[PDB]
């Protein structure tokens, strides 16, 4: 039942703001503390903010110290982040994540209640903040022709803004020895990744095969036959 | 500040093996702050210990943590095949609180060579002023793996991007692809393009290449 939902997330160009929600329930919001965690394309997780029970401690990552703001508001169960100046480097997701419910002073003594933000066992789904200056891109679909046991053939999806994209095979049919890569951003701000699958080495001259790319974002949906 | 090194980068476990990841931190720290995490992929992490030494909420019986000063250890009786993921240390005896850069948990299989395939830059990229000429490795084991391009005797360097996808389900193999992007200028301007890959499942370095337009 207990459940935290993140929100405000979405493409900023940089420099400009940006204000994260996080909408706790289930639990009693006023004893626990609460941080903010998030995690960049396909790295570890980074700390970003945090603060106790009432609010009144409140510490920030190194990298965001100054730029952003976290605050609560006990009386409706919401967290929030204030986000600003953002550079590029802010891509991530970001988790709201719940603190705990105590806390200990230096002395040893365990005082209830009062809880901050040492360690966080409820994490939201987290809300994905992408920070870049370039425009909504469709993709351009390029041929990945076998050429000499088996034969590889895939689709070069390049050049595209933002994620996500989805390959398919022939439709729903062909699934198996498909590998489609992760995406990777690129010098010019736009992502591109690759789609390959193996079939028999014979296979070619008698069967077709088509890649199904679709990017919602941008209502491109391409198809695409590989040929030698 | 505390700077937390998981060793080693990826474990590689087999089910019912037993598995002990390693936290080392830069300062002592007490052993009642500090905390893990579990990340399957996907998902949002999940606590796991906290406190040094105590499971979290619905945590198995296998799972235990432990340590002092500047070594912490995570450790699992017997992995099941639910426990693949990645798993991050944290600490909190110092300001900022900090994660490790994690440790990933693999199904650990036999040895198994790349098949390395190479692609040129199609003709529709061509008339677009670009150039992308791809290598392909496919279902190699271990993930470990040195891709190095080569035009016409000339190492390559900066201008080539790698992706590599997540452990295969059904073989539990990887497969990774290198990316070398040119201007169409440049890509004129030479007739071999070779990519050498090294791996533990080759005996020698194996070089795929085309000579452009044969």
């Amino acid at each position: 039942e207990v459940q935290l939902v993140e929100s405000g997330g979405g493409l900023i160009r940089p420099g400009g703001s940006l204000r994260l929600s996080c909408k706790g329930s289930g639990f009693i919001f006023e004893n626990f503390g609460f941080g903010w965690v998030r995690q960049g394309p396909g790295k570890g997780l980074e700390w970003v903010s945090g603060t106790n029970w009432n609010g009144g401690d409140s510490r920030y990552g190194d990298s965001v110290k100054g730029r952003f703001t976290i605050s609560r508001d006990n009386s409706n169960n919401f967290v929030y982040l204030q986000m600003n100046s953002l550079r590029p480097e802010d891509t991530a997701i970001y988790y709201c994540a719940r603190g705990t419910d105590y806390t200990i002073d230096d002395q040893g003594i365990r005082y209830q209640g009062s809880g901050t933000f040492w360690y966080f066992d409820v994490w939201g789904r987290g809300t994905l903040v992408t920070v870049s200056s370039a425009s909504t891109k469709g993709p351009s679909v390029f041929p990945l022709a076998p050429s000499s046991g088996t034969a590889a053939l895939g689709c070069l999806v390049k050049d595209y803004f933002p994620e996500p994209v989805t390959v398919s095979w022939n439709s729903g049919a062909l699934t198996s020895g498909v590998h489609t890569f992760p995406a990777v951003l690129q010098s010019s701000g736009l992502y591109s990744l690759s789609s390959v699958v193996t079939v028999p080495s014979s296979s070619l001259g008698t069967q077709t095969y088509i890649c199904n790319v679709n990017h919602k974002p941008s209502n491109t949906k391409v198809d695409k036959k590989v040929e030698p | 500040e505390i700077v937390l090194t998981q060793s080693p980068a990826t474990l590689s476990v087999s089910p019912g093996e037993r598995a002990t990841l390693s936290c080392r931190a830069s300062q002592n720290v007490h052993p009642r702050y500090f905390a893990w995490y579990q990340q399957k992929r996907g998902q949002s992490p999940r606590l796991l210990i906290h406190s040094g030494s105590t499971r979290a909420a619905g945590i198995a019986d296998r799972f235990s943590g432990g340590g002092s000063g500047m070594h912490f250890t995570l450790t699992i009786t017997r992995v099941e095949p639910e426990d693949f993921a990645v798993y991050f240390c944290q600490q909190y005896g110092g300001s900022p609180y900090t994660f490790g850069q994690g440790t990933r948990v693999e199904l650990r299989r036999t040895v198994a060579a790349p098949s390395v395939f190479i692609f040129p830059p199609s003709d529709e990229q061509l008339k677009s002023g670009t150039a992308s000429v791809v290598c392909l490795l496919n279902n190699f084991y271990p993930r470990e793996a040195k891709v190095q391009w080569k035009v016409d005797n000339a190492l390559q360097s900066g201008n080539s991007q790698e992706s590599v996808t997540e452990q295969d389900s059904k073989d539990s193999t990887y497969s990774l692809s290198s990316t070398l992007t040119l201007s169409k200028a440049d890509y004129e301007k030479h007739k071999v393009y070779a990519c050498e890959v090294t791996h533990q499942g080759l005996s020698s370095p194996v070089t795929k290449s085309f000579n452009r337009g044969e």
